[PDB]
RNA sequence: UGGAGAGUUUGAUCCUGGCUCAGGGUGAACGCUGGCGGCGUGCCUAAGACAUGCAAGUCGUGCGGGCCGCGGGGUUUUACUCCGUGGUCAGCGGCGGACGGGUGAGUAACGCGUGGGUGACCUACCCGGAAGAGGGGGACAACCCGGGGAAACUCGGGCUAAUCCCCCAUGUGGACCCGCCCCUUGGGGUGUGUCCAAAGGGCUUUGCCCGCUUCCGGAUGGGCCCGCGUCCCAUCAGCUAGUUGGUGGGGUAAUGGCCCACCAAGGCGACGACGGGUAGCCGGUCUGAGAGGAUGGCCGGCCACAGGGGCACUGAGACACGGGCCCCACUCCUACGGGAGGCAGCAGUUAGGAAUCUUCCGCAAUGGGCGCAAGCCUGACGGAGCGACGCCGCUUGGAGGAAGAAGCCCUUCGGGGUGUAAACUCCUGAACCCGGGACGAAACCCCCGACGAGGGGACUGACGGUACCGGGGUAAUAGCGCCGGCCAACUCCGUGCCAGCAGCCGCGGUAAUACGGAGGGCGCGAGCGUUACCCGGAUUCACUGGGCGUAAAGGGCGUGUAGGCGGCCUGGGGCGUCCCAUGUGAAAGACCACGGCUCAACCGUGGGGGAGCGUGGGAUACGCUCAGGCUAGACG
C-alpha cells in the first residue's frame, strides 16, 4: 500500500531523511508522493524535525502506513495526540 | 540445485487444469444453449442457458473468468438466445431472459 | 479536453468515413517566419452526412477503428472546392516528379 | 603546497617590496634596498618594453604572492568575487583579506604572514572561543580572533604582542593588546587597504 | 552583470580565405613524479564466456504427517494402544517471488517529452462506509505399497487434514437480458425475470484479536487513445492488400484490422511517404555574451532487454533476469537411451582493450517481503578496501641570518649570478606514542492506561577503539612543463641540413636564446605534461550574425505548376499576434539567503524563479479570413 516512510537525503555519515508519502513498492530514494517533513538523526540543529501535521493526518486518513521509525517520528509531533 | 518455489510451478498446473474444466463447461453449454434456441426450442434452451449463467458467475467467483469477463459472456449469451429465439418466439419458462 | 479541430472535406471515398485536412500556422523555431503546416484526419460519419467541399470541426473520439480516432463534430460551411482544388492538383504535381509520367 | 622557498627574490621580480619576512623588511638588509633587480643572470640586463600580457601576469603575481595563497585558491576566490554582487576588484580583495592567516598577520600576532600561517596551523588561534587551524578560514564581521590560552605563553607571541603595544590596526579591526585578541569590525573598504597593485589589471588577467 | 584576440599567402599593401594557437570540459588513458584527509567516482571495448560462494523468502495464530527424543496414561504384568511435549524435515495451504538489483542490445516509435482524453478501463495489500458468514459433500500430496531409469526423475495402487475444491441456502448488494426515466459514446436510476457470497484460526475464551464474503467509495499503481516536439542521407521517390474503410463476430480489464469471415477500394507521399544509416528518450550535463552547439556517465523518471528466436500457464499484476514449454548455438554429465545449465544481481575469473576495484564488514540505521508477535530473509542498503580518476582542505617549516661561505655558472677577469638561499641561532611542532572516546538509537516489545491518546522501562553500533577531546612530541616528500614568435622566461658549451625539434609559422649546412647538456629564468605544484574527444575563439552554415562584377558563388534563356509574398478605404469574424487570471512545469541540479561538519568540497532548511502546453476572460493596430468599395499596380 502507499507509506509514510523516511528517505534518505544527506551524506556519509550525514544522513537527513525525508519523512515522505510513497508508494511503498518504489526504490527508497525514488519519486515520491510528497514530503510532508524532515529528520536529522544527528540533531545537528535546533530545528532536527519537523512535520506537516494537518497533511499527516490526511495521509493517515486515506491509508498512508507509516514505518515504525516514522510513526515514532510522527508521534513526536503530535500527530497522533487527541487530548 | 535450487529454490523450492518449484512449489509455484506444480501448484499452477493444478490451477490450470483447475480452469480449463470450468471454462470448457462454459463454453459447452453455451453453445448448446445457443444451438437448442437456434432451432426454437425455447423452453429447453433457456433452461440450459441458467446453467451457463450460473457456471459463468461462478467460474467469475474465484480466479477463473473474473470481473467484467463473466459480465461480457452472459451478455453474448442472452443476446444470441433471446435474438435466435425471436425467429419463431415465445419464450416459454421465462428462465434467465427479463420480461 | 477533447482536442477540436477544423478543417476540410477532400475525401469520402470511404464508408462512413470522411477525410478532413487540417491546417495550423506557427512560428519556425528558428527562423521566426510564421510558416503553415498541415495534416489530414480519417473522420468518422456514420450517417454518411458530410460531403466534399465541408469544412468541418473535428473531435476527440474513442478509437472507431485503427488510423481512425476521431468524429465529425459539426458543419462549420458547406462546399467550397477551391480549398479542396489546392488539394487535388498538390497532389497531382506529384506524378511530375519522379522517373515516370506527369503533368507541369 | 603553499610555495615555500626563497621569498625576497619575489620581490626582486615584482620590484616592488612585499613583506614575506616582517621584520628585515624594513631593515637595510632587505635585498630589495640593496639589489632592487630581479633575480638570476640576467638581473642587471636592459628591461625589453613588456607586453600587454607580462604586465598583467606580473600584477596578478604581485598580488597574490603578497597573500601566500595558491593560484588554485587565487583563482577560487576570484571567480567567487566575480560572481558576488558589487565591483569585482574590492570584492576580491575584501575575501583575500578575510583569510584568518592574513587577519592574524593584520592584528600583529605574527610578523608575517607565513608565520600567522603556522600560527594558525599549529592551532595558536582561535576565532570566537573556538580553535581553528584552516588559513583559509573565512573570518566575518563580527567575530574574534583570538590567541590559544594555553599558547599565550610563547615566546614569540610574548615578543609580537609586546611590540603590538602602542601599533595602530586598521580601522576594519581592532586590537586587545592585553588580553592578546581582535575583532573583524567589517569587510575592508578598497581605500582602507593601501597594496602596490592594480586589481583593475588582475580582473583584465582572468579576462584573456 | 554580459561579448579581448593572435600567428601564417606578399618585396611591401589592402581584401578574401583556410589552417593553427591561447580558454573551459571528460566515467579518461599514457609518461615523469607522488606525503595526509574528507567527499565523490571507477569495463566507455566482447548484450563475449563464466569456476566458486552469497544474491527471495516467510507464516506451526491455515492443515495433516514422517524421522529422532523425553514425559504421562489404559492392564495384575507384557503386549498393544491413548495423551502431552522438544528437535528436525519436507508436504498440502497462504502472501511475497511482477518489488528491489543489472544492462542499453533492440527501438526514429505514441518509445520518450509536454499537454490532454477514457460515456473504452483494471488495480493485491492499505483506508472509510453498508451487509453477511446456516447446512452438506469431495479430492490430491504428505505417508504407505509396488514397477521403470545410469541419472535427472518418473508410472501405478491405497489412506488423509485444512483458510484446498464442490453443492444447497441466505441476497445487504452486485452481474446479465428487456423496458422506462434522467444523462449523453458503454454515465446514473428504476422495474420484472434469471444468475452470484463466504473460512476459519488465536486466546489474558464467552469478549476481544487475526482472518473470510458481497457491494459503494477513497488512495496508490497502471492500460489504452489523442495534439505538438524528437538525428543523418533524396546518389532512397514513389509506398501499401489486413493494405484503407464498412457490417457481423472473436478476443481483452478496455477502445481498435488487435484477429477472423464477408462487402467496399481504398490509405500514405516533396509539409519527404517508402528505403538506407545511426541511436534507448528525459530531468539535466559541458560549452557559449547570448542565440546556439555538443552531449545523455553518475543521480532521479520513463522505456526495452535478461545466451538467440517463438509461446503461453499461473496470478490483482508477467508473457515473468535467479518460473515453465519448443527450436537454435554453446558448456558440462552420460551405463549413448537421455539429462543439466545461462552473473546485463554482489564479489571474483577469463577474453578483448590504452583502461575501469574487494571472491571485504554488517543488518546497527533507512527501505522491502512474510509473520499477531518474538523474529526470519534482504550482495537493496549502511560501511570499510583499492586506484591522485575528480573536487575540496592540509603538510614538507616559522623568525633571525654576509655590502654575501664553498661548489657550480657567466665575465669586460674589475666583477656579476644561484641568495637569505645554505650552514648556523632561536621558535612552533605534521608524523608518531599515551589517556579518554562519540553522535548516528528509539522505536518494534513489555508494564500502566482502553492492545487507542498519554506515560514508564528494557534491548540494540557494521562503521570502530574510527571521528573528535586531552597529554607528550621529531624540522621532517618535491616535482613536472616551458624559456624563437604567437607566449611569461637567456646565456656558455656541445653538434654542423648531422643528431634531432616541430601546435602553426619554421629551426639545424661552424660561433643556434629553436637540436642536446649545463647555469639561470618563467609557470604550476601532489602534481605537471601528453594523446584523444566536445564547446569556444569560428559573424568559418551568419536566426541573433555572411555572402555571389573581377576573391568560392547567378541557373544559358523563356514559359509556367506548387509554394512564398501582396495597392487604397470600410465592415463582420478574432486563426496568427498581444494582455489578465488560472492549472501544469516532481525531486535532484542551477541561482540567492541562512545553517551543519573547525573551513571547504559536501550537505540541510528556506526563498526566487522558469520557456512550453491546458482553461477562463479581454484587446483588435498589424497579418489572416469573409463581405463591400476604389483606381495609383496589372490588364484591355
Ligand atoms: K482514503
Ligand atoms: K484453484
Ligand atoms: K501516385
Ligand atoms: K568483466
Ligand atoms: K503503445
Ligand atoms: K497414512
Ligand atoms: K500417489
Ligand atoms: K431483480
Ligand atoms: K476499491
Ligand atoms: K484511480
Ligand atoms: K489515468
Ligand atoms: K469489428
Ligand atoms: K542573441
Ligand atoms: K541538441
Ligand atoms: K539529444
Ligand atoms: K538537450
Ligand atoms: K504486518
Ligand atoms: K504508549
Ligand atoms: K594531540
Ligand atoms: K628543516
Ligand atoms: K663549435
Ligand atoms: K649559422
Ligand atoms: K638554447
Ligand atoms: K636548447
Ligand atoms: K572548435
Ligand atoms: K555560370
Ligand atoms: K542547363
Ligand atoms: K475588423
Ligand atoms: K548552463
Ligand atoms: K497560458
Ligand atoms: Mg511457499
Ligand atoms: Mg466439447
Ligand atoms: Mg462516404
Ligand atoms: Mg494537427
Ligand atoms: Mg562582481
Ligand atoms: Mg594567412
Ligand atoms: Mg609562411
Ligand atoms: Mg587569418
Ligand atoms: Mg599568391
Ligand atoms: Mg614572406
Ligand atoms: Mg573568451
Ligand atoms: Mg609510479
Ligand atoms: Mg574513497
Ligand atoms: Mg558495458
Ligand atoms: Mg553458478
Ligand atoms: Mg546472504
Ligand atoms: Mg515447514
Ligand atoms: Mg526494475
Ligand atoms: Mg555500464
Ligand atoms: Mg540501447
Ligand atoms: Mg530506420
Ligand atoms: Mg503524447
Ligand atoms: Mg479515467
Ligand atoms: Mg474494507
Ligand atoms: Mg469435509
Ligand atoms: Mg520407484
Ligand atoms: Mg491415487
Ligand atoms: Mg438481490
Ligand atoms: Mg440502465
Ligand atoms: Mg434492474
Ligand atoms: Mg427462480
Ligand atoms: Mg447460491
Ligand atoms: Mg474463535
Ligand atoms: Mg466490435
Ligand atoms: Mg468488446
Ligand atoms: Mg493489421
Ligand atoms: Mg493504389
Ligand atoms: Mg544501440
Ligand atoms: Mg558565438
Ligand atoms: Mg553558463
Ligand atoms: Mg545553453
Ligand atoms: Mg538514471
Ligand atoms: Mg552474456
Ligand atoms: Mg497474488
Ligand atoms: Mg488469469
Ligand atoms: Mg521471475
Ligand atoms: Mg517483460
Ligand atoms: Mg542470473
Ligand atoms: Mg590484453
Ligand atoms: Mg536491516
Ligand atoms: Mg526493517
Ligand atoms: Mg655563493
Ligand atoms: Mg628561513
Ligand atoms: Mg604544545
Ligand atoms: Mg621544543
Ligand atoms: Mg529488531
Ligand atoms: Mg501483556
Ligand atoms: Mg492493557
Ligand atoms: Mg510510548
Ligand atoms: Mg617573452
Ligand atoms: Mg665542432
Ligand atoms: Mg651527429
Ligand atoms: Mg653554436
Ligand atoms: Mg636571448
Ligand atoms: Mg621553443
Ligand atoms: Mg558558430
Ligand atoms: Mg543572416
Ligand atoms: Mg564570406
Ligand atoms: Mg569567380
Ligand atoms: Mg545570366
Ligand atoms: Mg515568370
Ligand atoms: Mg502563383
Ligand atoms: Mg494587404
Ligand atoms: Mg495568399
Ligand atoms: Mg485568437
Ligand atoms: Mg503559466
Ligand atoms: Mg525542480
Ligand atoms: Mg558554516
Ligand atoms: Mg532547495
Ligand atoms: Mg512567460
Ligand atoms: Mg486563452
Ligand atoms: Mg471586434
Ligand atoms: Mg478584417
Ligand atoms: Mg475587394
Ligand atoms: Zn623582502
Amino acid at each position: 500500500m502507499v507509506k509514510i516512510r523516511l528517505a534518505r537525503f544527506g551524506s556519509k555519515h550525514n544522513p537527513h531523511y525525508r519523512i515522505v508519502v510513497t508508494d511503498a513498492r518504489r526504490k527508497r530514494d525514488g519519486k515520491y508522493i510528497e514530503k510532508i517533513g524532515y529528520y536529522d538523526p544527528r540533531k545537528t540543529t535546533p530545528d532536527w524535525l519537523k512535520v506537516d501535521v494537518e497533511r499527516a493526518r490526511y495521509w493517515l486518513s486515506v491509508g498512508a502506513q507509516p514505518t515504525d521509525t516514522a510513526r515514532r517520528l510522527l508521534r513526536q509531533a503530535g500527530v497522533f495526540r487527541q487530548e | 540445485r535450487n529454490l523450492s518455489a518449484l512449489k509455484r510451478h506444480r501448484q499452477s498446473l493444478k490451477r490450470r487444469l483447475r480452469n480449463k474444466a470450468k471454462k470448457s463447461a462454459i463454453k459447452t453449454l453455451s453453445k448448446k444453449a445457443v444451438q437448442l434456441a437456434q432451432e426454437g426450442k425455447a423452453e429447453e434452451a433457456l433452461k440450459i442457458m441458467r446453467k451457463a449463467e450460473s457456471l459463468i458467475d461462478k467460474a467469475a467467483k474465484g480466479s477463473t473468468l473474473h470481473k467484467n469477463a463473466a459480465a461480457r459472456r452472459k451478455s453474448r449469451l442472452m443476446r444470441k438466445v433471446r435474438q435466435l429465439l425471436e425467429a419463431a418466439g415465445a419464450p416459454l419458462i421465462g428462465g434467465g431472459l427479463s420480461a | 479536453p477533447k482536442k477540436v479541430l477544423t478543417g476540410v472535406v477532400v475525401s469520402d471515398k470511404m464508408q462512413k468515413t470522411v477525410t478532413v485536412l487540417v491546417e495550423r500556422q506557427f512560428p519556425h523555431p528558428l527562423y521566426g517566419k510564421v510558416i503553415k503546416r498541415s495534416k489530414k484526419y480519417l473522420a468518422h460519419d456514420p450517417e454518411e452526412k458530410y460531403k466534399l467541399g465541408d469544412v468541418v470541426e473535428i473531435i476527440e473520439s474513442r478509437p472507431i477503428s485503427k488510423r481512425k480516432r476521431f468524429r465529425v463534430l459539426r458543419l462549420v460551411e458547406s462546399g467550397r472546392m477551391d480549398l479542396v482544388e489546392k488539394y487535388l492538383i498538390r497532389r497531382q504535381n506529384y506524378q511530375s516528379l519522379s522517373k515516370r509520367g506527369g503533368k507541369a | 603546497g603553499r610555495y615555500i622557498g626563497p621569498v625576497c627574490r619575489l620581490c626582486r621580480r615584482e620590484g616592488v617590496k612585499l613583506y614575506l619576512k616582517g621584520e628585515r623588511c624594513y631593515s637595510p638588509k632587505c635585498a630589495m634596498e640593496r639589489r632592487p633587480y630581479p633575480p638570476g643572470q640576467h638581473g642587471q640586463k636592459r628591461a625589453r618594453r613588456p607586453s600587454d600580457y607580462a604586465v598583467r601576469l606580473r600584477e596578478k603575481q604581485k598580488l597574490r604572492r603578497i597573500y601566500g595563497i595558491s593560484e588554485r585558491q587565487f583563482r577560487n576566490l576570484f571567480e567567487e568575487a566575480s560572481k558576488k554582487k558589487g565591483v569585482t576588484g574590492s570584492v576580491f580583495l575584501g575575501l583575500l583579506e578575510s583569510r584568518l592567516d592574513n587577519v592574524v598577520y593584520r592584528l600583529g600576532f605574527a610578523v608575517s604572514r607565513r608565520q600567522a600561517r603556522q600560527l594558525v596551523r599549529h592551532g595558536h588561534i582561535t576565532v570566537n572561543g573556538r580553535r581553528v587551524d584552516l588559513p583559509s578560514y573565512r573570518v566575518r564581521p563580527g567575530d574574534e580572533i583570538a590567541v590559544a590560552e594555553k599558547s599565550r605563553n610563547l615566546e614569540l607571541i610574548r615578543q609580537n604582542l609586546e611590540a603590538m603595544k602602542g601599533r595602530k590596526v586598521g580601522p576594519w579591526l581592532s586590537l586587545d593588546v592585553e588580553g592578546m585578541k581582535g575583532k573583524f569590525l567589517r569587510l575592508p573598504d578598497r581605500e582602507d587597504l593601501a597594496l602596490p597593485v592594480n586589481e583593475q589589471l588582475v580582473i583584465e588577467f582572468y579576462s584573456r
